[PDB]
């Protein structure tokens, strides 16, 4: 249909590193500014990274220098490579378009768990 | 390039006088929807008329084959109703108002999508007191409102969400909007609230105000309707004196309090309104500037340029009857006031391409600096006795 769809979560241990991919179909991401983001079982939704169509990236400090965001036109997807994990970083993590974000609209999101 | 995407003649209801005219209208591609008179035959396009982000509804009361323009406009929900010999007819019409729309939709949301630029980050009832009833209409109702954490006194307009579903203005004149949220029905808007009085009540105790107060006054006025007219595209349609108040200092604030009344009494107040509006006729910027020409007649005069409390008679007073001045009045004030009033919009003054520039150009405004003016730099003629913004002299 159209929607964006995350995968790559699961269980990993503190210090170890996640790639996250969001597979857009429906959506052109090379179009649009893409972010990532994040909301954990009893607080609001976190901006992590955004990608601008120019290629520019931009972190939320909690993040910045541990997390990369990347999109790759050829496969129609953004990237989330998460390295040196806290247990901080436990929570839900979605990607989204500049439109989808101001109506609301989520796909699925990942569920990444980091405790040791 | 603006083209033409359909064309024709529909039935357009009428709010004052003949409620159903025919009138030819063109639906076109930036979403202007626009009836005349007559097929016309070849200023900038105003967003009054934008069919842009519209619902659509078909119904078959009180005539068959009518449909419904609903939009949010600003802080008001506007119904435009028409009526078609055909439901064929008005399947291609619907249908056309649909594409055009969304078609808007879709170009502006790809390119605001491709322009965000960290902009992608991520108030309710209760915290408020109800003090009094502003205004009933079809859609919603505003309210007086005291902000309960800050004691601050706003006006809150309240509307049906369902008949919906940052941006502010930079004018010191017209009504800012503080917040906006919504509840699980409704839609709130929350705007700033002057607590200098109302102008009406000063007008009334004071019988009249001297030329030079009116032009303050009016300067003011026309500084913000330039900026609707030009910055906004939009033209306001709701001058009358009961919708300018004074702040704490003295200056003018045109408020937004507006709802259309449309299926709940006039929507407007019938005294100010403009013959083009009367008539259901094309209207542009310059039914503005007959709102203001009634607003510094009323100033200046002390009473209405027509009035009759039939509004039948009324409607033909502002339509037929030549202006008539006290013998008091000043051949300046006399030259703004009939520029302001010609029935022809076509001839009134403000009525051609250099819109407020010609009214402020005009000799009754000689002097003023309109910089000065919109930097509230010109000192007001009257302070009105309140001396914080929490005072409540002139609603108490
Ligand atoms: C039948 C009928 C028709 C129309 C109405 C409502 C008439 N217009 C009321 C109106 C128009 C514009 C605005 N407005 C303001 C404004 C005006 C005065 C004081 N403060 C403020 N803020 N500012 C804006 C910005 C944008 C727009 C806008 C309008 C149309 C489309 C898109 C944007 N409008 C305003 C306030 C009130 C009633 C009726 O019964
Ligand atoms: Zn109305």
């Amino acid at each position: 249909q159209v929607q964006l769809q995350e995968s790559g979560g699961g269980l990993v241990q503190a210090g170890g590193s996640l790639r996250l991919s969001c597979a857009a179909s429906g959506i052109d991401v090379r179009i649009k500014t893409m972010a990532w983001y994040r909301q954990a079982p009893g607080k609001q939704r976190e901006l992590l990274a955004s990608v601008l169509v120019s290629g520019s990236t931009n972190y939320a400090d909690p993040v910045k220098g541990r997390f990369t965001i990347s999109r790759d036109n050829a496969k129609n997807t953004v990237y989330l490579q998460m390295n040196k994990l806290i247990p901080d970083d436990t929570a839900v993590y979605y990607c989204n378009t500049y439109g989808r974000l101001r109506r609301d609209v989520w796909g699925p999101g990942t569920q990444v768990t980091v405790s040791s | 390039d603006v083209a033409i995407v359909k064309e024709g003649w529909l039935h357009k209801r009428g709010k004052y006088i003949k409620t159903w005219r025919p009138r030819y209208f063109l639906l076109k591609n930036d979403g202007t929807f626009i009836g005349y008179k007559e097929r016309p035959q070849d200023e900038a396009p105003l967003n009054n008329f934008s069919v842009a982000q519209c619902q659509l509804m078909k119904t078959e009361r009180p005539r068959p084959n009518t449909f419904i323009i609903r939009c949010l406009q600003w802080t008001t929900v506007i119904e435009r109703t028409f009526h078609v010999e055909t439901p064929e007819e008005r399947e291609e019409w619907t249908t056309a108002i649909q594409t055009v729309a969304d078609g808007l939709k879709k170009q502006e949301e790809e390119e605001m999508d491709a322009s965000a630029e960290h902009t992608d980050m991520e108030v309710t009832m209760n915290e408020f007191e109800y003090l009094k009833l502003l205004g009933k209409g079809t859609f919603g109702k505003v309210i007086l409102v005291k902000e309960k954490a800050t004691g601050r006194y706003y006006a809150m307009k309240i509307l049906k969400k369902e008949v919906i579903v940052l941006q502010n203005s930079r004018h010191p004149f017209l009504t800012a909007l503080k917040y906006s949220f919504q509840t699980h029905d409704r839609l709130c808007f929350v705007m700033e609230y002057a607590n200098g009085g109302e102008l009406f009540f000063h007008l009334s105790r004071e019988r009249v105000f001297s030329e030079d107060r009116a032009r303050f006054y009016g300067a003011e006025i026309v500084s913000a309707l330039d900026y609707l007219h030009s910055e906004k595209n939009v033209v306001y349609r709701d001058l009358k004196l009961e919708n300018l108040m004074l702040d704490k200092d003295g200056h003018i604030k045109i408020t937004d309090f507006g709802l259309c009344k449309e299926g709940i009494t006039f929507c407007g107040t019938p005294e100010y309104l403009a013959p083009e509006v009367l008539e259901d006729n094309d209207y542009g910027r310059a039914v503005d500037w007959w709102g203001l020409g009634v607003v510094m007649y009323e100033m200046m005069c002390g009473r209405l340029p027509f009035y009759n409390q039939d509004h039948e008679k009324l409607f033909e007073l502002i339509l037929m009857e030549e202006i008539r001045f006290p013998r008091t009045l000043g051949p300046e004030a006399k030259s703004l006031l009939s520029g302001l009033l010609k029935k022809d919009p076509k001839q009134r003054l403000g009525g051609g391409s250099e819109d407020a520039k010609e009214i402020m150009q005009h000799r009754f405004f000689a002097g003023i600096v309109w910089q000065h003016v919109y930097e509230k730099k010109l000192s007001p003629p009257f302070k009105p006795q309140v001396t914080s913004e929490t005072d409540t002299r002139y609603f108490d």
